C-alpha cells in the first residue's frame, strides 16, 4: 500500500515505486484552506517532474546517468546498500550531497549530452 | 559505480503544512443552516486507509505538533466567521434594573438570577420599549433607589447573539493532508506522546474528532488502551500542565432542571433578540453527577500511575483549583446550547497512600462569554426552554502540580487548565505530518548510453 | 490483441462544474464605477466558436440543468455584494407622519402616494433633521391624531440604499466552462429543452445572456425558431410551471407619467439619503401597453400548440393570478432603475375555442423590495427624476394550470411564476455542462518491445 | 475543430486527437470563479498526463502496451470497433473495466518493464 | 534546413503582471500586531541575486511602468484593511463647544488649537458623557452663545481611528517577479528613466523600498549617482510633473515642542477614543529646519541642471506652491505616528542666475485625514505623547513649472506633486517587468528520422 | 546565471538553456497576490511543456522537427544566426511565423508520425 516498503530495503522498496507516485496527486474561508494545499500538491509535483525532466530521464521510475559515483559520498558496496538498508536511513546520509549531486545532473549532462547530439546529427 | 536518480521513494521527513477538514456524509445531513462549520468541507472517506509501516520506527512529539496549531486557529477563525452574520447585540448595552430573585423558601443558591427591566429600541429609533429578561449573576455587573446593574463584557468588549439556527454540537472532524504530504500514526498501546513509535502507520485523515470545548475534565475523547496514560511536558517543571487520559470512562450526568421561556424581543428592523422569559419549575442550581464508586475506582487507577513517574511509595494528593479565571477554576462545557461552569471541589479533594451515590457539583450557568483570550468580540448564548441534561464521558483530565516541593516526600494534584491546546494535544498525539520527496539518487553498475 | 492507450479521445459524460462569465469588450467601457458585476470578468470572445458535432445526438435535461443553478446563486451574491458599501438606511425606519394625496380632481388612483414627514438624523448625533419625502402604499404600512405609518420592510429586515453609481441593467452574459470541460449546444428547432439533440454544437461560450429580472412575463430574451414553443417539467402536474416562448415578439410599451424631484436628505456623516420630492405633472398612474391586434395574434398562436399537448379539440382558457405574494400576482419588473407591479388581469382574459388600441396596465411603483425570497436585506431604489418609459420585447411567459379537471374537457391557464430560476431555463435550455476525459484504452494488433 | 470527429468512428477520430489535447489548457469574489476552476483544469490534465506517464507511453497521443486484450472485455474484431464504432459508444461499453485496465497499465507493466531493464543493463 | 524547437532560449518582452512582496526577516521581527502590512509577505532573499545582462540594452519607461501602478493600489487597499476591524468613531459628530486657545503673552501662532466639549456616549446607550478634548483648527471646522463647532470631515466622509497597536512607519518593501516573469534593472549613473539602458540586469526582487508619504519633498529615498538627476514626462507640457532625484542628501530636522497628554475617553462597549489631553511645556508651532548653507548648495546643484533641459544661460526662480489642496499646498509627512503641513515658502523663494543657520518650516500639525483624494473613508490619529522629533534625508523634489513663457527666456520653478504614484516612480524607475517564453524554434541542417 | 547569455549569440545562447528552464519553476488578502501569480506561473509552465510535448521533442531543452525551414521566413546562413545573432533579436523577426510554424509542427508532424507508425507497428 501507500509506503508499504517505507521500512523495508532500498531493493525492495524498488518495488513500491509505482504507489509513491500514483498517490502524490490524487485527481467564504474554509475552502481556501484545501485550495492552498492542493495549489502547492501541484507545485511540489512539477519540482520533482522537472528536476527527473532536466535530467538524463524524464521517464519516471527509474533511470541511469553517466555522472560516475564519488566514493566520498559515503561509499558503502551493493550488497550494503540495497539489501542492506532502507531509504529513509539513506536519506540520512547522502542529505549533504543531495544538493550537489542534482546539479552534475542537469548541467553537466544533458547539457553536455544534447550538445553532444547536436553535432553529431548534422550529417 | 554510477549515479541513478528514483522517483516515487518511500522518502519524507518531519513538515509543517496546511491540512484539510472531512466530515463524513453524516455531519452534512444534519443541516440545519451549517451546524458548525461544515458546509465548504469534503467528505470524510468512507473506506479511510490506515496502512502499518512495517518495520518502521518514527519519532513523535505530541507537544511540538502543529495539527494541534492549526486546529486552535480553525475553531477560532471558525468562532469568529460564524458570529459575524448573526444578531448583533452592541445596543443591549443599558442600565439594568435589578433585583435580586425573589426567592419564597428557603436559601440555597439566592443570587443566581436577576431580574432586569431596561429601556430597549423597537424595530424604529423613535420609541423606546420597557421590557425585561432573565440574567445570571455571571452574566451582570452592578455599578453604583434599587440597585443598578450592567452587562459584565460591557466595559470589556461587543456582544453579539449566535444565530439560534446554527448549534454549538461537536461533530467528528478529520484532518487530512494534501497530495505530496502524509500523516503518520503512532499505534503502541503504552504512549507518552513523545519518542520513538514502533508500529506506525499513514492515514489520509485522522479519526473523527470532536472538538469538545471544556476545561478541567475532557469528555467524549479517546481513551488510552488498557491502561490510565499520563503525558506532561516536563513532570519536574510545576508550571506545565499534565494531561492525563482514562482507560474506563466516567459517566457524567448534568441537568438544567430548570423549565425556561423563550420571550423574543424584537430590537429590529429585522433583529430579533431572544430574552429569557420565567422559570417553570422550583428554583433549582443545575448540577452535574458523577457515580461515587465509579470516580473512586478512576481515582485507585490514576494514583498509582503516577507514582511510576514521582516515585514508588509517595503520597498523592488531590485538591481544588488554586485560583485564577473563572474558565480555569470549574469545569467549564456546553450543554443544549447553554454553558456550565462547575465547582469541581467535591471532584478533587483526596488523599491516597500507596496502599455510594452521586457527586454532585455545584455548576453554574453564564450567558455571555469570550473563549480564547480574545478580548473585543463578546457573545450571547439564548435560553433553551426545557429541561436540559446531557451525559457525556469523562475520557480525560487536564491537572497542575504544586511547585513548593516536598519534592521526594509527597505530590499535590490540582485541576487546571486554561490553554486548549491541551486539548487538542489529547486526540492529536499520534499523529504527525510529514512532507513526501520522491525523488532520490543512488550509486550502481548502471550507465546510460552516448 | 493488445490494450493501447490513446490521448486526446473525444469523450465525455455529463458533469456539473464551475463556470466562468464573458461579458463582450462594450460592457466593460459602460463603466459608471462597475454597471452590473463587470469588474473581474473576463472578455468575451470576438470570434466565439460554435462547432456542429456532425452525426453526434445527446441528451439534454433543461429542467435539471446546473448551469441554472450557478446562474442563480451567481446574481444572488452579485446583488449581496453590490449593496454592502452602498449607504444603509437602518436609521429610516423612524415614525413617518403620513397623509392621504391632497388630490384634486377626481379620484382614479387616490392611495398611490403619501406625504410623509419624519424626524431624522443629520450628519450629528445631536440635531434632528425635520423633513419629508414621499412614498408608495406598497413601501409603507400604518400601524395604530392623523394616521401613523412606518416602512414595510422594518418588521421584516433591513434596509440599506443602492448606491447612484451602479445601475440594474442587464447586459449579455456568457458563461463558459473551464479547460477540460465544455458546453453542449442542441440546435434543432422544435425542442422541448428534454431529450435527444439530433444537431449538437460544442462552444466555449453560451449565448449573450440578460439577465432581466421579472414575472409572468419573460422580457428581451431568445425566440424560439418558426413556432411558439412550450415547455413543462409535467404537463399533467398542476403544480408545476410551463414555460411558454414566442416566435413573434411582442412590444411592450411602459411609461412612469410623472417628473420626479430628486431630494438629497443628508443622513451623515457622509451618508446621503435621496428622498422623493414632489411631482411634476398630473398625477398619474403609470401603465404599460401592448397592441391589441399583437397581443391577439399572440394568443391565436399560443392556444394552439396548448392543444397538441392537452389534446386536439378542447377549451383553453387564460385567466388571472389565483393570489399570493405580490411578486406573483403582478407582472413585475424594472425601468429606469424603477421597480413596476403590473396588474395583468387585462392580458390573461380571454377563452379560446379551437376555431385593436391599446391594452393598459395598471402598474403600481414600490421602491423597497427584497427579491429571492431573502430575508434580512432590504433594498432601496432611489426615484430617478424625469419621465420614465421603456420599451421591451415580450419573449415568453411564464404559466400555471388549474388542478380542478377538467382533464379532458377543457383547460385553464394563469400567469405564474415566483421561481426566478425558471426565467434562466429559458435561455439555458440548449445548454448543458459535460468534463473531458482525453485518456481512452483500445485494443488492436500492436504490442510494444522487450 | 474541437470536439470535431466527436461523432466520427474511433479510427476517424484517431485524426482529432491534436485538437482535444490542444484546447484542453488554452494557455473580490467573482475572480474566484474563474480561479478554483482553472486550478481544477491543470489538475484534471495533471492526473491524465501522470497515468499516461506511469504507463509505457508517457508520450501523448498514441501508445502501446504489453498486455493482452482478455476477450470478455466485450470483444469485437478490429472493423467492428475503428471502422464501425464511435469513441464515446466505445466509452458505454469498457467503463467497467476502465477502472480494471488501467490498474494492469501502471504495475504490472512500468513496473514489470523498467525493473527488467534493471538486471539487463548491469553489463 | 529544418525547424527545432528550443526549450528555455532567453526570450522574453515587455508585459504587466501581478508581483508579489518581500519585506526582510527583520521587519516581521519588529511585530507590535502587523505593523505596516508585513504579516502574510514572504522573506526578503537574504542573498538577493542581481545579474549583470552582458551586452544587452534594453528600453524603459519610468512613466509607464505598471509596477508603480500595482504598489498605489496595494497600499491603498492595506490602508483600506488595516482601519476597518480597527475603532469606529462614527458617533464622534457631535456639536462641538470649543473656544479658542486661552493663551497668555502673547501672540505667535493663536488659534492652531481649540478646547472642544461635547456631550458623547459612554459604554451605555442611557447616560451621555459631557467630556472635552484638545483639537487642530485643520481638524474643525465652524458652523453658524459661543462659536460653535464640528469636525471637518462630517459632511465628507465616515471616521474610525487607527488602531494604537499597528504603527505607519514605513519598512523597506522589495517587489518581486513570480515564475516565468523578470524584474529589469537599468544600472547606467546617468538615466532619465526613458529610453535604452546599457547596464541591464535581472533581478528577483527590487531594492527594499520605503513607502514613505510626503508631498513637495521627496524623504528617505535614493539618491542619484554622482549628480543631482532631473526626470519629466514632458518637459514643454507645463502639465506635467517634474521628479528631482538629490546626489548629496539634506537632513531636515522637525520637532513637535510640546508634551502631550493622552487622555482615554470611553466610547463602548469595548470602543476606546483616545483623546488629547493638555499641552506640557510652552505653546509651541511645531517646525522643521534646514541647513541654509546645505540647501543653498542643493540649490546651486539643482539650477545648473535644469538650464541643461530649458538652455544655457535662462533665469531659474522658485517660488512658493500656487495654490489648491492643503495636500500640495505644504510639505505634508508624518513623524512620529503624527501628521505634519509645513509651509515651503521658506523653501521655495529664490532667484539663480546663471554665474547660515536654520530654515524653519511654520508647520500644522492635523489629525484628520483622507489621502489618496478617497471620500468616504476618514482616518483619526490618535495623539502621541512627549516630545515628537524627527529626522529625515531629503532625497527629491516633485515640482511643477508655470505656464506663462518666457519661454526662452526665463523658467519658474514651484513645489507641486499630489498623485503619489510619482513618489513611487522615483524609486522604481530603473524597473520594468517583462515575461519571459522559453520556446523558440529556429531552422538547422538537423531532421528528425522516419 | 539566470538571463546569463541573454546578450551573447544564439549559438552561445544554446549553453545557459539549463539556467532558464531551472528558475521557471522556483520550487484575508494580500496573501492571494502571490497565489494568483504562482498559479499563473505553472500555467505557463504547462503550456509551453504542452507545446513542446505535442511536437517532436517532449524532452527539453532540444529537438529536431521534419520540417522543412521556409526560405521565405526571413532566410539567413548559419552562420548569420547562431554566431552572427541574438535570441531576442531573432524573436524580432520570426515574430509573425511563430504562430505559423508552431502549426506546422503539432498536426502536419506528431499526428503524421505516430499514425504512420501505426500501420508499420501492426507487424
Ligand atoms: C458527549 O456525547 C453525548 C452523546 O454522544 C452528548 O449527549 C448529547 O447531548 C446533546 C445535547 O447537548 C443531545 O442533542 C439534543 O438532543 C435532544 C434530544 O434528542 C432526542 O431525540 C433524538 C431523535 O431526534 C434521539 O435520537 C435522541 O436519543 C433523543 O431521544 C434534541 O431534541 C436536540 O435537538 C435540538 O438541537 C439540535 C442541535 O443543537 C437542533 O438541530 C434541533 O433542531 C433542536 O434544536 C431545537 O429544537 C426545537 C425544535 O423542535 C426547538 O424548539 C428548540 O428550542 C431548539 O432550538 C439535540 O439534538 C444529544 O442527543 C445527546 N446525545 C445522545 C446520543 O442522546 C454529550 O452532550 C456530549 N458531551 C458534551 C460536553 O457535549
Ligand atoms: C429590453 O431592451 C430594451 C432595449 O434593448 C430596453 O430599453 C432600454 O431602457 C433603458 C432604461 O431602462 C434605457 O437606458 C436609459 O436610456 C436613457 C436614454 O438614452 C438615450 O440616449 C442614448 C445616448 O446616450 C441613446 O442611444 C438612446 O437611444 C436614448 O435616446 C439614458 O438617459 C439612461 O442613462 C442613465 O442610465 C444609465 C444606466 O442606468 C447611466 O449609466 C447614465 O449615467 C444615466 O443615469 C443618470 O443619467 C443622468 C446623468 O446625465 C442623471 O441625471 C440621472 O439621474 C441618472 O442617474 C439609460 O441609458 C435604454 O436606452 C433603452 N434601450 C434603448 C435601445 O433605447 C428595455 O429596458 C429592456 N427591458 C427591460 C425590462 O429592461
Ligand atoms: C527617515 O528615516 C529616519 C531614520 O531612518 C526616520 O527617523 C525615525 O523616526 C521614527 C519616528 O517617526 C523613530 O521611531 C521611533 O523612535 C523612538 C525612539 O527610539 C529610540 O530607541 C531605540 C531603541 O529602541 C533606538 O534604537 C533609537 O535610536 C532611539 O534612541 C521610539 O521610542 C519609537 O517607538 C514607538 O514607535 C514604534 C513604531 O511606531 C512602536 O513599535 C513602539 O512600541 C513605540 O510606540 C509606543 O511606545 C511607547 C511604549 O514604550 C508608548 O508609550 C507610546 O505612546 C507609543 O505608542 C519609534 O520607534 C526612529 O527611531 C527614527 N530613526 C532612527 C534611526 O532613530 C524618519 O522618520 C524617516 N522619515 C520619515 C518621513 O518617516
Ligand atoms: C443527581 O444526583 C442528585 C443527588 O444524588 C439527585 O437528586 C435527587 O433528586 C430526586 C428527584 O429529583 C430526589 O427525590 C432525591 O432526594 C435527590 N437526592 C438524592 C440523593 O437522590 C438527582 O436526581 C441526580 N440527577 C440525575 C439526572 O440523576
Ligand atoms: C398607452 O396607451 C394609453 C391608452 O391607449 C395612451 O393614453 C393616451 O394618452 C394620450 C396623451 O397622453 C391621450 O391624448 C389619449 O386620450 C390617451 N388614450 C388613448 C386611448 O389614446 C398612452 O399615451 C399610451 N402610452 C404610450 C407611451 O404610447
Ligand atoms: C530649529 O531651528 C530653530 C531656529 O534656528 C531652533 O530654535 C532655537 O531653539 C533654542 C532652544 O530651543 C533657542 O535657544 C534659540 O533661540 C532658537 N533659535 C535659534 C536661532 O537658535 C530650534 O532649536 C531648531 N530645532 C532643532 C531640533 O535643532
Ligand atoms: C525540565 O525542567 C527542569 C527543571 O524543572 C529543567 O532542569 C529541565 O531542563 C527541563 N527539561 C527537560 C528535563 O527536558
Ligand atoms: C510634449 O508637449 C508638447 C507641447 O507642450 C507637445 O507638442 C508634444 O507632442 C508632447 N510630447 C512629446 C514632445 O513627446
Amino acid at each position: 500500500g501507500f509506503l508499504g516498503a517505507a521500512g523495508s530495503t532500498m531493493g525492495a522498496a524498488s518495488m513500491t515505486l509505482t504507489v509513491q507516485a500514483r498517490n502524490l496527486l490524487s485527481g467564504t474561508v474554509w475552502g481556501i484552506k484545501q485550495l492552498q494545499a492542493r495549489v502547492l500538491a501541484v507545485e511540489r509535483y512539477l519540482r520533482d517532474q522537472q528536476l527527473l525532466g532536466i535530467w538524463g530521464c524524464s521517464g519516471k521510475l527509474i533511470c541511469c546517468t553517466n555522472v560516475p559515483w564519488n566514493s566520498s559520498w559515503s561509499n558503502r558496496n551493493l550488497s550494503e546498500i540495497w539489501d542492506n538498508m532502507t531509504w529513509l536511513q539513506w536519506d540520512k546520509e547522502i542529505s549533504n550531497y543531495t544538493q550537489i549531486i542534482y546539479g552534475l545532473l542537469e548541467e553537466s549532462q544533458n547539457q553536455q549530452e544534447k550538445n553532444e547530439q547536436d553535432l553529431l546529427a548534422l550529417d | 559505480l554510477w549515479v541513478t536518480v528514483y522517483y516515487g521513494v518511500p522518502v519524507w521527513k518531519d513538515a509543517e503544512t496546511t491540512l484539510f477538514c472531512a466530515s463524513d456524509a453524516k455531519a452534512y445531513e444534519t443541516e440545519k443552516h451549517n451546524v458548525w462549520a461544515t458546509h465548504a468541507c469534503v467528505p470524510t472517506d468512507p473506506n479511510p486507509q490506515e496502512i502499518h509501516l512495517e518495520n518502521v520506527t518514527e519519532e513523535f512529539n505530541m507537544w511540538k505538533n502543529n495539527m494541534v496549531e492549526q486546529m486552535h486557529t480553525d475553531i477560532i477563525s471558525l468562532w469568529d466567521q460564524s458570529l459575524k452574520p448573526c444578531v448583533k447585540l452592541t445596543p443591549l448595552c443599558v442600565t439594568l434594573q435589578c433585583t435580586n430573585v425573589t426567592n419564597n423558601i428557603t436559601d440555597d443558591m439566592r443570587g443566581e438570577l436577576k431580574n432586569c427591566s431596561f429601556n430597549m429600541t423597537t424595530e424604529l429609533r423613535d420609541k423606546k420599549q420597557k421590557v425585561y429578561s432573565l440574567f445570571y449573576r455571571l452574566d451582570v455587573v452592578q455599578i453604583n433607589s434599587n440597585k443598578e446593574y450592567r452587562l459584565i463584557n460591557c466595559n470589556t468588549s461587543a456582544i453579539t447573539q449566535a444565530c439560534p439556527k446554527v448549534s454549538f454540537e461537536p461533530i467528528p472532524i478529520h484532518y487530512c493532508a494534501p497530495a505530496g504530504f502524509a500523516i503518520l500514526k503512532c499505534k503502541d498501546k503504552k504512549f507518552n506522546g513523545t519518542g520513538p513509535c514502533p508500529s506506525v502507520s499513514t492515514v489520509q485523515c485522522t479519526h473523527g474528532i470532536k472538538p469538545v470545548v471544556s476545561t478541567q475534565l475532557l469528555l467524549n475523547g479517546s481513551l488510552a488502551e488498557e491502561e490510565v496514560m499520563i503525558r506532561s511536558e516536563n513532570i519536574t517543571n510545576n508550571a506545565k500542565n499534565i494531561l492525563v487520559q482514562f482507560n474506563t470512562p466516567v459517566q457524567i450526568n448534568c441537568t438544567r432542571p430548570n423549565n425556561n421561556t423563550r420571550k423574543s424581543i424584537r430590537i429590529g428592523p429585522g433583529q430579533a433578540f431572544y430574552a429569557t422569559g420565567d422559570i417553570i419549575g422550583d428554583i433549582r442550581q443545575a448540577h452535574c453527577n458523577v457515580s461515587k464508586a465509579t470516580w473512586n475506582e478512576t481515582l485507585g487507577k490514576v494514583v498509582k500511575q503516577l507514582r511510576k513517574h514521582f516515585g514508588n511509595n509517595t503520597i498523592i494528593r488531590f485538591a481544588n483549583s488554586s485560583g485564577g479565571d473563572l474558565e480555569v477554576t470549574t469545569h467549564s462545557f456546553n450543554c443544549g446550547g447553554e454553558f456550565f461552569y462547575c465547582n469541581t471541589s467535591g471532584l478533587f479533594n483526596s488523599t491516597w497512600i500507596s496502599n455510594n451515590d452521586s457527586i454532585t457539583l455545584p455548576c453554574r450557568i453564564k450567558q455571555i462569554i469570550n473563549m480564547w483570550q480574545r478580548i473585543g468580540q463578546a457573545m450571547y448564548a439564548p435560553p433553551i426552554q426545557g429541561v436540559i441534561r446531557c451525559v457525556s464521558n469523562i475520557t480525560g483530565l487536564i491537572l497542575t502540580r504544586d511547585g513548593g516541593s516536598t519534592n521526594s516526600t509527597t505530590e499535590t494534584f490540582r485541576p487546571g487548565g486554561g490553554d486548549m491546546r491541551d486539548n487538542w494535544r489529547s486526540e492529536l498525539y499520534k499523529y504527525k505530518v510529514v512532507k513526501i520527496e520522491p525523488l532520490g539518487v543512488a550509486p550502481t553498475r548502471c550507465k546510460r548510453r552516448v
